[PDB]
RNA sequence: AGCCAGGAUGUUGGCUUAGAAGCAGCCAUCAUUUAAAGAAAGCGUAAUAGCUCACUGGUCGAGUCGGCCUGCGCGGAAGA
RNA sequence: UCCUCCUAAAGAGUAACGGAGGAGCACGAAGGUUGGCUAAUCCUGGUCGGACAUCAGGAGGUUAGUGCAAUGGCAUAAGCC
RNA sequence: GCUCAACGGAUAAAAGGUACUCCGGGGAUAACAGGCUGAUACCGCCCAAGAGUUCAUAUCGACGGCGGUGUUUGGCACCUCGAUGUCGGCUCAUCACAUCCUGGGGCUGAAGUAGGUCCCAAGGGUAUGGCUGUUCGCCAUUUAAAGUGGUACGCGAGCUG
RNA sequence: AUGUAAA
RNA sequence: CGCGGGGUGGAGCAGCCUGGUAGCUCGUCGGGCUCAUAACCCGAAGGUCGUCGGUUCAAAUCCGGCCCCCGCAACCA
């Protein structure tokens, strides 16, 4: 998963979640888009 | 192909009868200058070695334009030649034989990125002697080139950097060096391949002067011209060369 | 890299980068790229913010820089102690003021300027933001 | 390279208008002609406007280019 | 915003005849039936076929969708 | 050692191995007075003559010149005879 | 009559070496270290052309930029010249994780094994010989690994030289 | 000073 | 860019210091001599002194500006 420092909503299927305060940006399409902390 | 429209080098070179086949490459010169000057094409001697009763015996030469390697493909090899030799004061027969390289363009892109990304950079202590410096502060280098394999040592100075710069100047030079090296090889290894010792042995072009004809191995052409042969207008003799070897 | 030709001397002072821009108004094209952080910038910033701002926007339109550095700075050699002279003339910075037009566009729809203009902003350190130009 | 640099020669004007000079005095060290000599002033070698009376120094925009003048009243 | 529907017949279209055919690249980016349909935004095929969105219906039934200015915060923020 | 611009914060002054440059002369005239005049750079025309010899006309205005490297000044000319 | 140009000119008249040195001193001033900063170095992130059968984002990534550390070279001399012994080696270790292995997981351009990249986790372990005084490096053979650094780039009132 | 090679 | 040496036939040198004249050698071309090659002899071309502004009756020269080539550029006891 990436790890990067800011996230964008990379395709149409992308859902911004602000699980326990990590920002993370799901994918349920594909799982490459899955990544972390922004 | 690319290399079909390319220029070319010329590399006359006289082998037996050193006296008589420098006058044969002298005539080769003019028999590829009438060629080129009739379509027209450019001439340029980068280098000519003089002989003794005239002509040359070695003539290097650029032959620039579009097309000259393609359409000069066939002419790496050996040349006899029965005639009066000039050199005879008695005047009977004899085999002068000729060798004739042609070489492609092979455009030079030198000086690839030294890579420091790549290059592995040890800054170690140092050996020798001379003051406290050599106990605590490093003053020895060590780069590594990753996919050449070059190391590159410097204990010179005192300061890295004065260091450093002497260390980048010995990687360039070195693989400008290694790479310039393999390239004289890749030359070498095909110059041997086609220029042969430079013997009579009937290597592709047979010529003959007092029978008037000149039979050519490389497809056997058996045409008895010699006057519309040494002034220009040697189409003929390469294009059926040209229309069985594009069979193949 | 944009550089001056054959200027009247080859180094300079310092300076600060005190004051407000005078290049407020959008004066060429209909778009703008309006520079809001007070900051620097090398020619090497506004050649690759050329580079990739110019591929986006294809071979149509037109684009208009509206800024030149013609400000020399140099650099000191490294393990050579303070003084001994000024520095080697390194690079050109254009001191970039608050509300400073860098880059003019015309010819492009304004989503295409918009999305080419964060990639420019993108390229430059300093902040910058987007306006259109006004009749009068 | 660099580095040389001369001693100041203190130009500029030492007596301001208003006051009152004596005769000989010197109003202005200029370079050129900044100033240009009016009433009751001399001019030198040096373009150094002095006085030549006991009066009040008065500076005036007179000319086609305006160019400066001093004058000295005698007070 | 969700939910069972639709989302067409020639378009195997002329193109470099091996095929690009709604979706590599060319340009044209028509027009009908019309509650509605871009001769197409994406996925998938050698190309098809197929799957969604555009948009339009119906149940539903109250406010919702996208930008500007800032205040305080979030993360980037890991040393012996 | 000395001179000129900035540094130098609008009187004077002001430091750094700061950024640009020069001088260790010359002049019997290039000095004094009197009298008279206004260039540089372009355009047109003309035998050699051609981008530039010189002259005539026009624009232009002190961008010319001031022995000298730079600053200030100069037509009432400090420029020219 | 002085380029007495070291130009307010010590004589009219004067170059060098000291690791054989010696004295009065100085941290007013250097070397080793500690201190401040981080040009440089290492590492992390922003943007994105492009490499990858398609496909920037499996893995890379130009042109550019922003940050963290004080581990290299640096800069200034703040402390030390009425004395702070430093390099390498032997013994003894301590701490941080920017993790070499073991452990728990996500993506994959992950069929399985063997992999690439990344997050958390310092509890434990983290080579043997030749050369070189050398740290380091190469070679030979193991290992699950042959980690990076700080501690006066540790440790001579513990030891050689 | 010299002037190779095919009776 | 900073410093030094310069820019003279196709090439290398005089000649610059110290001004009043374009010179030498190698080379190229052509012709004799030999049957020829090598050697020797003769003739021709070739540069305005890298270029430009000033002093001078006169700049290849003296000075300055521009262009080009080559070499030198922080060590270190």
């Amino acid at each position: 998963m990436k790890v990067r420092a800011s996230v964008k909503k990379l395709c149409r299927n992308c859902k911004i979640v602000k699980r326990d305060g990590v920002i993370r940006v799901i994918c349920s399409a594909e799982p490459k888009h899955k990544q972390r902390q922004g | 192909d690319p290399d079909d429209e390319r220029n070319a080098f010329l590399e006359v070179r006289a082998g037996t009868g050193g006296d008589e086949a420098a006058l044969f490459a002298g005539d080769l010169f003019r028999m590829y200058s009438r060629y080129a000057e009739a379509r027209r094409w450019r001439v340029e001697i980068m280098s000519a070695s003089e002989g003794e009763h005239g002509g040359y015996k070695e003539i290097i030469a650029k032959i620039c334009g579009d097309g000259v390697y393609g359409r000069l493909k066939f002419e790496s090899g050996g040349h006899r030649v029965q005639r009066v030799p000039a050199t005879e004061s008695q005047g009977r027969i004899h085999t002068s034989a000729c060798t004739v390289a042609v070489m492609p363009e092979l455009p030079d892109a030198e000086l690839p990125d030294i890579n420091p990304a790549d290059l592995r950079i040890d800054t170690f202590r140092s050996s020798g002697a001379g003051a406290q410096h050599v106990n605590t502060t490093d003053s020895a280098i060590r780069i590594t080139h990753l996919p050449t394999g070059i190391v590159v040592e410097c204990q010179d100075e005192r300061s890295q950097h004065k260091n450093k710069a002497k260390a980048l100047s010995v990687l360039g030079a070195r693989i400008h060096a290694a790479e310039m090296a393999k390239r004289q090889q890749a030359e070498a290894s095909t110059r041997r391949n086609l220029l042969g010792s430079g013997d009579r042995s009937d290597r592709n072009r047979t010529y003959n002067f007092p029978q008037g004809r000149v039979t050519d191995h490389r497809i056997n052409l058996t045409l008895y011209r010699l006057d519309e042969v040494m002034e220009g207008k040697l189409d003929m003799l390469i294009e059926p060369i040209i229309q069985e070897h594009q069979a193949d | 890299m944009l550089q001056p030709k054959r200027t009247k001397f080859r180094k300079m002072h310092k300076g600060r980068n005190r004051g407000l821009a005078q290049g407020t108004d959008v004066s060429f094209g209909s778009f703008g790229l309006k520079a809001v952080g007070r900051g620097r910038l090398t020619a090497r910033q506004i050649e690759a913010a050329r580079r990739a701002m110019t591929r986006a926007v294809k071979r149509q339109g037109k684009i208009w820089i509206r800024v030149f550095p013609d400000k020399p700075i140099t650099e000191k050699p490294l393990a050579v102690r303070m003084g001994k002279g000024k520095g080697n003339v390194e690079y050109w910075v254009a001191l970039i003021q608050p509300g400073k037009v860098l880059y003019e566009m015309d010819g492009v729809p304004e989503e295409l300027a918009r999305e080419a203009f964060k990639l420019a902003a993108a390229k430059l350190p300093i902040k910058t933001t987007f306006v259109t130009k006004t009749v009068m | 390279r660099n580095g040389r640099d001369s001693e100041a020669k203190r130009l500029g004007v030492k007596r301001f208008g208003g006051e009152s000079v004596l005769a000989g005095s010197i109003i202005v060290r200029q370079r050129g002609t900044k100033f240009h000599a009016g009433a009751n002033v001399g001019c030198g070698r040096d373009h150094t406007l002095f006085a030549k009376a006991d009066g009040k120094v008065k500076f005036e925009v007179k000319g086609p280019k305006n160019r400066k003048f001093i004058s000295i009243e005698a007070e």
